[PDB]
């Protein structure tokens, strides 16, 4: 806050590209973090959810780095880790139907949703968001433009329509 | 002048001044207009040598221990991959004479003292010539220009005292950190797809090209 | 520093000095002499 | 030709603590010690830059009595001319009155000559201890820096044989290393566990251990 | 043409403007004449479309004070985690 204000501070014409601001907000802000934080769902929060739910000890179950480091302690509690990224990269999702579950209601255990629905539902999201991110126009030709998407609307009883906002 | 995905705004600025300038900027990073703080061109092309010559030192530095423990130069208990000699200690952790928290120290104290003077050239050209640091501040004069200082002490043999020498030389310099650098980034994803290192990569790949490919190898290990 | 000061000086700042070394105080005295309803000291 | 008694500035291109920076303005290479260290802008006000330069005069002499006394005593103890020195306990030890009263009859006595040297601080030559004999003339002090026959019984300020600014600046560094390695002794015995030269043996072998990051 | 268009010490950092309190504006830096003016100066302290005309600095101090808040966030954040 300091540096973008007394020391570097952006331009005019730099606010006024809303096309690359929502551009970057859709695809790198909410797009990326769903994807992070539903990484951070499976490869972390799954296996230490499922440990306590088991009746384990916290201070007896593995840190969460210890399930990344070894593949097999993962595997454990869900096999399809075993096969790694192959069957995303081969198109074969319904492999990884362990911890990717549309299930739906809530858990009996906890009382709270199934944080595999909740890791799909955090993928799902990333990839509608960053594919909902490429859509408006900027250095290259290719997207849309939100004046012309608004000047196209225009009705009978609104006259000129959207043109001008 | 050879153009690799060159762009109209790219060669806006890009006149082939620069060593090893092929127009390559879709982004516009070096856009010299609204230009301040680390996105200036010349502090851009700055970082790029820097990286380029750091990148030289590590891929030669993060394979050389594991070709030499391969043919049995130095002990192998040394000839680790470059994960596994304490940068990442749950990959692997070697007892130096040191912990490496002081050794961590060390290194700051050091580099400190040799970037921050470093720093200060780049801030004031020829400032490090005028403060005594050990009488060895004559050899820290520079040459104006901060990515090539030359001088007696980084330029001790005398090389490329032709201008046109000189630019051949930048130009090599420049191609083979660029090249050094990708291939920092090929360690450091093999080693997160992979983890074998990447001497032990190539000798995979060597033995049999079908079965070690990155297409098998995204089950990752 | 002549403008810091300055700013050190100025309504609100003070008040918050003041009335924290004030606050302090007597939470102190209310911990070293707590539950008080006399002055018993005559 | 003679001897100079007055402080000589030192010139503008002096070394600074970040060769390459430009100094401050406000640092003009008029005070002993300066090398043009201010990032903080605190020595800005003229009055407060003088303050602080006489706080840290006293700091500076303060901290160099309590290393001196923590390090000679200690130094003595491991030789063994001192049979139970201890520096961080030496408050709790019994002497002939509580610390208490000590405390008390101490800042009475403090509080005399802090307080004679505020008078001087704020009027230079309202409060004079050098005697005024008949026809000796008595140099008129820099404050913070008096001295005749108490304070300088040996006249080696004034001009004699190092030239007053170089003598202030030896002073001044050595104040600075003083309040450095007191600081220091405050935490290693808090955190080591330990005496200082102890400490210092254990580091001085194997170097690599026995540090911050192995208590 | 969306490239980083960013100009280069456009503010000095120095404590000047905060010895001079409602430094923004004009009807109220020239020092308080009744109590409303205290009042005033916690009123028009955010309002940047009334201090200046030109929609440049207005939105370089909406993005500084949005940092100070996403820092303040920040700070809360870690209150939490710390107790
Ligand atoms: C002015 C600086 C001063 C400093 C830095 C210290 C520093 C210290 N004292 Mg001391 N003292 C100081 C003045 C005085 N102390 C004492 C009387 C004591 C006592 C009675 C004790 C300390 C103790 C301690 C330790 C507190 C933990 C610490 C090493 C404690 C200790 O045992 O650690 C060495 C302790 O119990 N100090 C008196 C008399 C009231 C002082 C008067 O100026
Ligand atoms: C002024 C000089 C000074 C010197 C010579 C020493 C000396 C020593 N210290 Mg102390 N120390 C100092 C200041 C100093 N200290 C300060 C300012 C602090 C904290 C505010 C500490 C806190 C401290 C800790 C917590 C520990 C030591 C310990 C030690 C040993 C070094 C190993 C280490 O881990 O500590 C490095 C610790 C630091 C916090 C670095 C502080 C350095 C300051 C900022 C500057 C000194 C640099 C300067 C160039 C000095 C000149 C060197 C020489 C010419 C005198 C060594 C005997 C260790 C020990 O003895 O374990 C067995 C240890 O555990 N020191
Ligand atoms: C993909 C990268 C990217 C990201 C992550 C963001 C994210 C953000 N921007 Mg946007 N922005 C971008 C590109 C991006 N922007 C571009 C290209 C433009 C110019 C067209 C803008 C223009 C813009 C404006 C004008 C403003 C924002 C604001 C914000 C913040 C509001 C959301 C919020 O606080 O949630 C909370 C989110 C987080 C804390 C999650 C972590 C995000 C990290 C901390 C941010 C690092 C992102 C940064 C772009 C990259 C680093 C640059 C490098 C030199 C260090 C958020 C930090 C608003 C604001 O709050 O500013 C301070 C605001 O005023 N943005
Ligand atoms: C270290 C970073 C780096 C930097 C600063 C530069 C800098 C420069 N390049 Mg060079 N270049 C690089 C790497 C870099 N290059 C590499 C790797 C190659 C080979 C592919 C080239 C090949 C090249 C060509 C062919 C040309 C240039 C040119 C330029 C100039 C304009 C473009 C620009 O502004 O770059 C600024 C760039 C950045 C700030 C780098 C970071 C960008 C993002 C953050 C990268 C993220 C990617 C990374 C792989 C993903 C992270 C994963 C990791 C965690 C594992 C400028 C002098 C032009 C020229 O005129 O040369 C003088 C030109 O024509 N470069
Ligand atoms: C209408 C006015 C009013 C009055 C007269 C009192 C009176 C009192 N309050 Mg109550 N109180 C009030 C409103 C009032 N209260 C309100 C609005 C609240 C809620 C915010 C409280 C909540 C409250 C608490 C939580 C406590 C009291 C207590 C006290 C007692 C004094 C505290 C103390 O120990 O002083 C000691 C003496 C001094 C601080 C004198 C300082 C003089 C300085 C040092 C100068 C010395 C001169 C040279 C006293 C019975 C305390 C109690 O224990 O009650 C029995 C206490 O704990 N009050
Ligand atoms: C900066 C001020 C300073 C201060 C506050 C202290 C404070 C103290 N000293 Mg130290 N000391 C200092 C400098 C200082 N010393 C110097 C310069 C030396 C010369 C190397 C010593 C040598 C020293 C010795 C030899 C002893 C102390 C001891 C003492 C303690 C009580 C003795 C005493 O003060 O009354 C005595 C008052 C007289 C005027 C007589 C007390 C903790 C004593 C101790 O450690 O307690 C068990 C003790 O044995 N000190
Ligand atoms: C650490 C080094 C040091 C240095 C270089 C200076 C430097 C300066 N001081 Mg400062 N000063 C210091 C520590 C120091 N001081 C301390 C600890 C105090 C608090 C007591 C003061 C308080 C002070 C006063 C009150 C005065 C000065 C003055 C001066 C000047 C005199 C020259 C000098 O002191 O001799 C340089 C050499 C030494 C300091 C050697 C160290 C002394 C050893 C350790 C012990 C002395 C030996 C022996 C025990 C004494 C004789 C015994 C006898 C009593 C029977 C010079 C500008 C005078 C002034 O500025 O007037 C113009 C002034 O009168 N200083
Ligand atoms: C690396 C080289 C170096 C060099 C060339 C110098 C040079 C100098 N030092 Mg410095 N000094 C250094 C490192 C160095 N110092 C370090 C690492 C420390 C520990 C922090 C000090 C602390 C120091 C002190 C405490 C003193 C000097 C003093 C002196 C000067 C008196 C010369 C004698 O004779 C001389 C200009 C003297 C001085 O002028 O200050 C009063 C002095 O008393 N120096
Ligand atoms: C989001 C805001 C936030 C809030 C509302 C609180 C709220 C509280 N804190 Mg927590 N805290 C926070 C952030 C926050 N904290 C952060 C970021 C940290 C990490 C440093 C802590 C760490 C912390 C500690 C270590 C302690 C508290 C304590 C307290 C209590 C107040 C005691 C006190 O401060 O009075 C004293 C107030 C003063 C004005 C004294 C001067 C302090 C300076 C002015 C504060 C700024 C200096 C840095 C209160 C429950 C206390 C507690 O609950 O103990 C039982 C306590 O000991 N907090
Ligand atoms: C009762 C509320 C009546 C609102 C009428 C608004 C109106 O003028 O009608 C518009 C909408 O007509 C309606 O269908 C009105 C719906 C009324 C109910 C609204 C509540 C939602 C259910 C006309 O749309 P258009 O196609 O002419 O242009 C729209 C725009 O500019 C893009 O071209």
């Amino acid at each position: 806050g300091w540096f973008h204000y007394h020391k570097a501070a952006p331009k005019l014409a730099w606010f006024q590209d809303v096309e690359s601001m929502l551009n970057h907000h859709l695809a790198g802000l909410l797009g990326l973090g769903s994807l992070s934080w539903a990484g951070h769902q499976i490869h972390v929060s799954l296996p230490i959810n499922q440990f306590l739910n088991a009746g384990v000890d916290p201070k007896e179950i593995p840190l969460p780095h210890e399930l990344i480091l070894n593949r097999d302690l993962l595997a454990q509690l869900y096999p399809s880790f075993a096969e790694g990224a192959t069957p995303f990269f081969t198109l074969n999702w319904s492999k990884y139907a362990d911890f990717l579950t549309f299930r739906g209601g809530l858990d009996p255990v906890t009382g709270g949703l199934w944080l595999t629905d909740t890791a799909h539902h955090h993928l799902a999201i990333a990839i509608l968001f960053l594919i909902a991110g490429h859509m408006y126009r900027t250095n290259w030709g290719i997207g849309h433009g939100l004046k012309d998407i608004l000047e196209a609307h225009k009705g009978p009883f609104t006259g000129q329509g959207h043109k001008g906002l | 002048r050879p153009l690799w995905f060159a762009s109209k705004q790219s060669l806006s600025y890009l006149d082939g001044s620069l060593p090893g300038d092929f127009g390559f900027d879709p982004l516009g990073l070096s856009d010299p207009e609204g230009t301040g703080g680390f996105i200036e061109p010349r502090w851009l092309a700055y970082g790029e040598i820097i990286n380029g010559r750091y990148a030289m030192l590590g891929a030669v530095g993060a394979i050389a221990p594991e070709i030499l423990g391969k043919a049995g130069l130095i002990p192998q208990e040394t000839a680790l991959p470059w994960f596994q000699t304490g940068v990442i200690p749950p990959a692997g952790t070697y007892n130096y004479w040191a912990d490496p928290f002081t050794l961590f120290v060390f290194e700051m104290a050091l580099m400190g003292f040799a970037e921050h003077r470093r720093l200060q050239d780049w801030y004031n050209p020829g400032s490090m010539g005028k403060q005594y640091f050990l009488g060895l501040e004559k050899g820290f004069a520079g040459s104006g220009e901060p990515a090539y200082p030359g001088g007696p002490i980084f330029n001790p043999l005398g090389f490329g005292k032709d201008e046109k020498s000189l630019k051949e030389l930048k130009l090599k310099e420049v191609k083979n950190g660029r090249l050094a650098m990708l291939a920092i980034l090929g360690y450091f994803i093999q080693g997160l797809v992979t983890g074998v290192g990447p001497y032990q990569n190539l000798l995979d790949h060597l033995a049999d090209p079908v079965n070690n490919n990155i297409l098998t190898s995204l089950k990752f290990h | 520093m002549r403008d810091f000061k300055t700013y050190l000086s100025v309504a609100p700042v003070l008040s918050t000095l003041w009335f924290g070394s004030l606050a302090g105080l007597l939470i102190e005295i209310n911990r070293f002499f707590p539950d008080a309803l006399t002055f018993p000291f005559f | 030709g003679g001897i100079s008694s007055v402080c000589e500035p030192l010139p503008p291109d002096r070394p600074l603590w970040f060769p390459g920076s430009t100094p401050p303005q406000w640092l003009d290479g008029s005070l002993p010690g300066d090398f043009g260290f201010d990032p903080l802008g605190l020595g800005s006000d003229p009055e407060t830059l003088r303050w602080f330069a006489q706080a840290e005069l006293m700091h500076s002499r303060w901290a160099m009595l309590a290393v001196a006394g923590i390090l000679i005593p200690e130094w003595l103890e491991s030789i063994g001319l001192m049979e139970n020195f201890n520096w961080y306990d030496a408050g709790s030890r019994e002497y002939f009155a509580d610390p208490t009263t000590l405390f008390v009859v101490q800042l009475a006595l403090m509080g005399w000559v802090e307080g004679r040297r505020w008078a001087d601080y704020v009027n230079p030559g309202c409060v004079d201890i050098e005697p005024k004999l008949p026809n000796r003339k008595n140099p008129k002090p820099d404050v913070g820096y008096p001295g005749g026959l108490w304070f300088d019984f040996m006249m080696w300020g004034r001009g004699s044989p190092e030239p007053v600014m170089v003598l202030r600046t030896k002073e001044i560094k050595n104040g600075r290393l003083a309040m450095l390695a007191f600081v220091g002794l405050c935490f290693q015995a808090v955190y080591t566990g330990e005496g200082p030269l102890e400490n210092l043996s254990r580091h001085v072998a194997d170097p690599g251990h026995c540090n911050i990051f192995s208590a | 043409e969306v490239k980083i268009l960013v100009d280069r010490d456009p503010v000095k950092t120095s404590f000047e403007a905060w010895a001079k309190p409602g430094h923004f504006s004009r009807t109220i830096a020239k020092g308080p004449e009744t109590t409303t003016w205290i009042w005033n100066l916690h009123a028009d302290a955010h309002d940047f479309d009334s201090h200046t005309s030109d929609l440049e600095e207005i939105s370089r101090k909406i993005f500084s004070a949005h940092f100070g808040q996403l820092s303040i966030i920040f700070l809360w954040l870690s209150g939490m985690y710390f107790h």
